[PDB]
DNA sequence: ATCAGAATCCCGGTGCCGAGGCCGCTCAATTGGTCGTAGACAGCTCTAGCACCGCTTAAACGCACGTACGCGCTGTCCCCCGCGTTTTAACCGCCAAGG
DNA sequence: CCTTGGCGGTTAAAACGCGGGGGACAGCGCGTACGTGCGTTTAAGCGGTGCTAGAGCTGTCTACGACCAATTGAGCGGCCTCGGCACCGGGATTCTGAT
């Protein structure tokens, strides 16, 4: 069947993380599951924040505050910075 | 300040919890654990309030934070 | 006259076991909550029900912590509880990282 | 830059994230800025794991990354451990730990 | 109402409408909310019977949250279901270690 | 002045049915109303997850059946299944 | 028969060594097998309920994954 | 060629197993145990290999974690040997029954 | 062992304020009709879960042997508890912006 | 309209000092059960070999659930009375405390 994966995306990230560090398939699947769980949890927190504040839309602010809630202090701040930078350069472009 | 959690208060809590005799060095660790638990819960509550751009934190937000911590409270608009 | 140690403590255990009132003083706890939330956000208005729920939750948390502390102390053939008992209980509970 | 990821300068697909968010039933409507933020967060988290995984593989003087290295990277870092203490990595093993009392003198 | 016609008490219509508002599914079946209402009714009936027994233990007529606390903490399955949740103004069960009692 | 909806009167009727003479306090009533809300949330979320795992969108009574069997512990789940199945049959018998 | 006893004493010893136990009593194995039994019971009960809800009679890996996710023992790399 | 003081083999095997990342229990007994313990839920159930693998991983992880907890409980009382009472204490603190 | 002596639950008398009962009012539950598609069901494919057999050797297991903790006993020290005593600020109650 | 700030009374409670014996430490005195090696038996693991039941994919016709418009009554806002637990004083056993 036609099954999706984040394999090429993680590969592209790995190329710019370490050009000379390969990965096994089992680790690739573990990373795929990790990405799926993180997406599910962040989107769930955003959905809870939207339903709890009477908003039927999910925007950058909900994702940002969900990231702040989930990730620890330093990691939450850096992830928020990365997301805000990406959103700003997407809006500019 | 932080001394409001007194020795008789911790002693009463320990008596209610079933502890018979308590050493004199328990109180500081109990205070520290209370401080960190309050930091976590109130951090979640203030983040919930700030997402709504409000300034008055509600008991509803506190209950939501406790739900996030896995220690839900009933009777407070849950 | 004088009562032997550990008897009036057991009577207080009995009395505190039936009461359900909040054992923490109100205004000191309000001040603690304000001084612990000041560092996060500035000029924070607090609801009475909010700090009351905080009081109840913290009281239940401390009661459970003291139960685990007494259990840890008695598991090692000891009556008095030591801070190491709290440390071990919280480490096993998964709160300590 | 035609793909929303290219405009956002992101490796993770903005379009795929948007499609999953829409067909995930999280809300009635999904803003266009949310998928970019979510893709950026996912990319940053995957990277933050990847650098530590590469260092763990380097320490084990092995060319490739094994899930043991992933478990090592998750366990050693305090924040990653705080995040994924409720996750067990397949064939990850345990950290080398010996209690001081158990050590012979 | 659908509730009385189904031999139940809790509102089927309110349950279905709040199921809609929760976005729990794109479309919701007709018989699922009826079963949900029945399960909620049975759970509430068991909790209320236990609370009444606890009140009868203390020779009391009005339900105090302490009675609910004791009822939850005495029954096994309900305590398992609601163990991670603490109850305001409830207290804990009377338990003193057999080692702490005097000779 | 918005309207706040609750389950107070319904639980009061249930208590009167299961107890001819039993008073109920506002705090206990609120605690059990929030408890009913929590059970509603738990069952709804479990049903949604079960429907998504089978790639469906229509949550029938069967999804609620399996959600109750997974959530409620053992005998509670069996009693809930029996009562709810009887209620569903009663509802389907009439309009 | 008695396939729980198929988890022999050396296996429990090796698991304890992996955990980092220095001295092991002779009767630890029974309690270890009992805890293994109860964890297996709850996990497989959840997985079998999930599989039956799907109207299939083949215990799949994703069923165990979702059962563990409910139980708070989420696993990665097996799908989901 | 010689027998040394007991305990050194324990240190060596603990270090090797911690450095190891394998599954300690044999596959066939575990699969038979899974079949036996699932026969009481639904008969004629056909078990995927990946299901048995996931069950083995989860079981070994849970048992190992219980083993660090039991070791911590044993060393809590200034002791090295582990007793079942440590096992019930660890499970009680964990909140699992 | 057995007497002295405070502590506290049961009993009786106070009592007051939220719960139970009721009433008035309104918007969401109920009913009929429509149509669009999610899926229930019939049906073919071919995948892998399973059963069996033969080597084959790694792994478990019974047993002798030894000493390293486990547990107990005895002593020594000390430090929370319980008593009384002194201070003190929290709670009740009242009263006002004001955002 | 709910949160915050100010003020006055007081008493219930928090904070202090000190005698003391029960509990927390240590340091032996042994007892044995687990740690370890040595065979010896066994069963798990691997390599084929079928075997076949059931998961999976495909299409089709349906019948139930998301939409519309009437309609009406049962649940929420608002109001009033009582008894049942909040509270206070007496009585007698139930424990401990002492010898």
């Amino acid at each position: 069947s036609r099954k999706e994966s984040y394999s090429i995306y993680v590969y592209k990230v790995l190329k710019q993380v370490h050009p000379d560090t390969g990965i096994s398939s089992k680790a690739m699947g573990i990373m795929n599951s990790f990405v799926n769980d993180i997406f599910e949890r962040i989107a769930g927190e955003a959905s809870r924040l939207a339903h709890y504040n009477k908003r039927s839309t999910i925007t950058s602010r909900e994702i940002q505050t969900a990231v702040r809630l989930l990730l620890p202090g330093e990691l939450a701040k850096h992830a928020v910075s990365e997301g805000t930078k990406a959103v700003t350069k997407y809006t500019s472009a | 300040n932080i001394q409001g959690i007194t020795k008789p208060a911790i002693r009463r809590l320990a008596r209610r919890g079933g502890v018979k005799r308590i050493s004199g060095l328990i109180y500081e660790e109990t205070r520290g654990v209370l401080k960190v638990f309050l930091e976590n819960v109130i951090r979640d509550a203030v983040t919930y309030t700030e997402h709504a751009k409000r300034k008055t934190v509600t008991a509803m937000d506190v209950v939501y934070a406790l739900k996030r911590q896995g220690r839900t409270l009933y009777g407070f608009g849950g | 006259h004088r009562y032997r140690p550990g008897t009036v403590a057991l009577r207080e255990i009995r009395r505190y076991q039936k009461s359900t009132e909040l054992l923490i003083r109100k205004l000191p706890f309000q001040r603690l909550v304000r001084e612990i939330a000041q560092d996060f956000k500035t000029d924070l208005r607090f609801q009475s029900a909010a700090i009351g729920a905080l009081q109840e939750a913290s009281e239940a948390y401390l009661v459970g912590l003291f139960e685990d502390t007494n259990l840890c102390a008695i598991h090692a053939k000891r009556v008095t509880i030591m801070p190491k008992d709290i440390q071990l209980a919280r480490r096993i509970r998964g709160e300590r990282a | 830059a035609k793909t929303r990821s290219s405009r956002a300068g992101l490796q993770f697909p903005v379009g795929r994230v948007h499609r999953l968010l829409r067909k995930g039933n999280y809300s009635e409507r999904v803003g266009a800025g949310a998928p970019v933020y979510l893709a950026a967060v996912l990319e940053y988290l995957t990277a933050e794991i990847l650098e530590l995984a590469g260092n763990a593989a380097r320490d084990n003087k092995k060319t490739r990354i094994i899930p043991r290295h992933l478990q090592l990277a998750i366990r050693n870092d305090e924040e990653l451990n705080k995040l994924l203490g409720r996750v067990t990595i397949a064939q990850g093993g345990v950290l080398p730990n010996i209690q001081a009392v158990l050590l012979p003198k």
